[PDB]
């Protein structure tokens, strides 16, 4: 077919009638509530996605320098994308292969696999109305799709669809994205280097509502909160780096301690000489953070590609499909077993959960660890992610209730750890609701049930920054003083306000539990 | 079921 800059494997999804196959929708109607239809479409627009043809154009998010950058198509090793999905619509599917196909080089793409993890919508089950493999015989035949009979989740699909691949390297995608021009080829390139390397391309953003092309998506250095997440690298943060490196060159590859997930490129060979997937995780959660901690522990490297550009539809009011609520909670204890010590602090703030994690299972991966040479979480913190406000258990120097014994009450979330709510005062007793934690690099004073919540002079609990705004400092007398206002906080009244320090004032005097972790994390039972 | 974009 007739293929050139724009379409480098040519015009996709044509009929031999010469029509495409596949009909789109009239414009969204002009009475549509946009919380109802982003609830129709599992988090995004279906209305305004169904409308949009499949070979969008999308701006060139790339750094003028990116462009300014030569490959070799013929030196380069060919990549298998995957793609897996579950309940994914067809536009959006669609459109995600459109961009593949048509902004990667067939010389460079080996194959496209598309891996249906038990889906259920009837376009695609195989007793169903046969669009979506209808429609695959109009395009290449790079393009493959295989189905799991029940779905795994997003480690089963993955495996799935590695297991499968025929290239050297892979390269995974979600199934509603839009790439930005050469995505595939710095990927590539930097692994040819090294296959100890997993490469991540910087993410961008597709409006959910209206699908507009957004600049900023995820970005490079991406680090972890305690609740076992993903977490860019805030402000006070980037600044402890090295100064040669707190601005790099828009082209030069930075590493980065975790990664988003799902978006990665790999040598097939080293991803399972490097633990693969723990194929214990069940459907979502977690998994990027397993992998981040398991690469950096057992000799590989974890770098993002600021000229690899891919559009993504973050969900917004609304979720694609539903996953077990115990699922997550398991996925984060098979994580904590690549903390080590720091188990404990993550444990106590996902809330101390018992829960069934396939323990027997786990201690199989315990074995592997230490076959393999992994390294500790500690040379992970210190070496990997040592801009962290928690490089030790040290920077944790009290958890637990801050009581004031005058009043005899101690301080109370009031149900929401979540940020933006009153703290309170209440009789103690002992529930997570009433423990409290201390960063100290960054004098925070956070509920252990969530370290993006910190307490404020005013009395409500925000958004943790790391400025001055929120630097408490704990004195040896027993107050919480305000380092900007050197004021101290009081219980006086059972209501919470700021006065002037005075260590005889048993009203602003707080008792809080030193935090002594064991040297090792013992797993709960089961 | 949902990974957020960075700020
Ligand atoms: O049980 C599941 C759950 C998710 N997915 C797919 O895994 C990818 C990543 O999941 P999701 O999109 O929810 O993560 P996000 O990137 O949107 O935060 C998507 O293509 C999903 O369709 C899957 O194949 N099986
Ligand atoms: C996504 O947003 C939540 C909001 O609580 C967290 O800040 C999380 O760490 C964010 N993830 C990234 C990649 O920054
Ligand atoms: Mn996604
Ligand atoms: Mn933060």
């Amino acid at each position: 077919e007739g293929a050139g800059p724009g379409r480098l494997h040519g015009r996709l999804g044509i009929k031999p009638d010469g029509q495409p196959g596949y009909t789109r929708a009239p414009s969204p109607p002009t009475d549509l509530s946009m919380p109802q239809a982003l609830a129709r479409g599992g988090g995004f627009n279906l209305y305004l996605s169904d409308h949009l043809e499949l070979d969008r154009t999308a701006p060139d998010a790339r750094h003028a320098s990116c462009r300014q950058l030569h490959y070799d198509l013929s030196t380069l090793p060919k990549a298998s994308v995957i793609i897996v999905f579950y309940n994914e619509p067809f536009s959006t599917l669609m459109r995600s292969v459109h961009s593949v196909l048509n902004g990667t080089p067939p010389q460079i793409l080996e194959e496209l696999i598309l891996v249906d993890d038990g889906s259920t919508l009837p376009y695609i089950r195989e007793d169903g109305n046969q669009q979506l493999v209808e429609y695959l015989k109009l395009l290449p035949a790079k393009v493959r799709l295989i189905r799991n009979e029940v779905r795994k989740g997003i480690v089963g699909a993955r495996m799935k669809g590695i297991r499968a691949s025929r290239a050297p390297i892979f390269a995974i995608l979600d199934s509603h994205i839009e790439v930005s021009p050469q995505w595939l080829e710095p990927l590539l390139l930097r692994i040819k280097e090294d296959s100890r390397r997993v490469v991540m391309p910087q993410i961008d953003g597709i409006d959910a509502e209206t699908f507009k092309h957004i600049a900023g998506g995820i970005g490079c250095k991406l680090g972890f909160l305690w609740k076992l997440m993903e977490h860019s690298y805030e402000g006070h943060q980037t600044a402890r780096l090295p100064p040669e490196e707190r601005q790099p060159s828009p082209t030069d590859f930075q590493t980065s301690p975790a990664m988003a997930g799902g978006l990665f490129a790999a040598n097939k060979a080293f991803f399972f000489d490097v633990g693969a997937y723990d194929e214990d995780f069940q459907f979502w959660g977690t998994e990027n953070l397993e992998l981040s901690f398991r690469l950096w522990q057992c000799g590989g490297v974890l770098e993002c590609a600021p000229c690899s550009r891919v559009y993504h539809i973050f969900r917004k009011g609304g979720s694609g499909y539903s996953s077990p609520g115990d699922s997550i909670t398991i996925n984060k204890m098979r994580t904590m077993l690549w903390m080590d010590e720091y188990a404990d602090l993550a444990w106590r703030v996902i809330g101390k959960p018992r829960v069934n994690y396939r323990p027997e299972s786990l201690e199989k991966r315990r074995e592997w660890r230490k076959r393999k040479g992994c390294k500790s979480f500690r040379w992970f913190m210190e070496n990997v992610f040592p801009e962290g406000d928690v490089v030790t258990l040290d920077d944790v120097p009290y958890l637990g209730p801050l009581r004031n014994d005058k009043i005899g009450m101690c301080l109370d979330n009031m149900g929401w750890a979540s940020p933006g709510h009153a703290v309170g005062l209440e009789y103690c007793h002992g529930g997570d609701t009433q423990t409290f934690m201390f960063f100290r690099k960054v004098g925070h004073v956070m509920p252990v049930n969530d370290d993006e919540a910190c307490l404020q002079p005013s009395g409500r609990l925000d958004w943790c920054r790391g400025t001055a705004q929120f630097w408490w400092d704990f004195t040896s007398s027993g107050q919480l003083m305000f380092r900007e206002t050197k004021q101290c906080l009081s219980a006086f009244g059972r209501k919470l306000r700021m006065v002037e320090c005075d260590d005889t004032d048993p009203y602003q005097i707080w008792s809080w539990t030193a935090y002594n972790p064991p040297d090792t994390f013992t797993f709960p039972s089961v | 079921t949902t990974t957020t974009k960075k700020p």
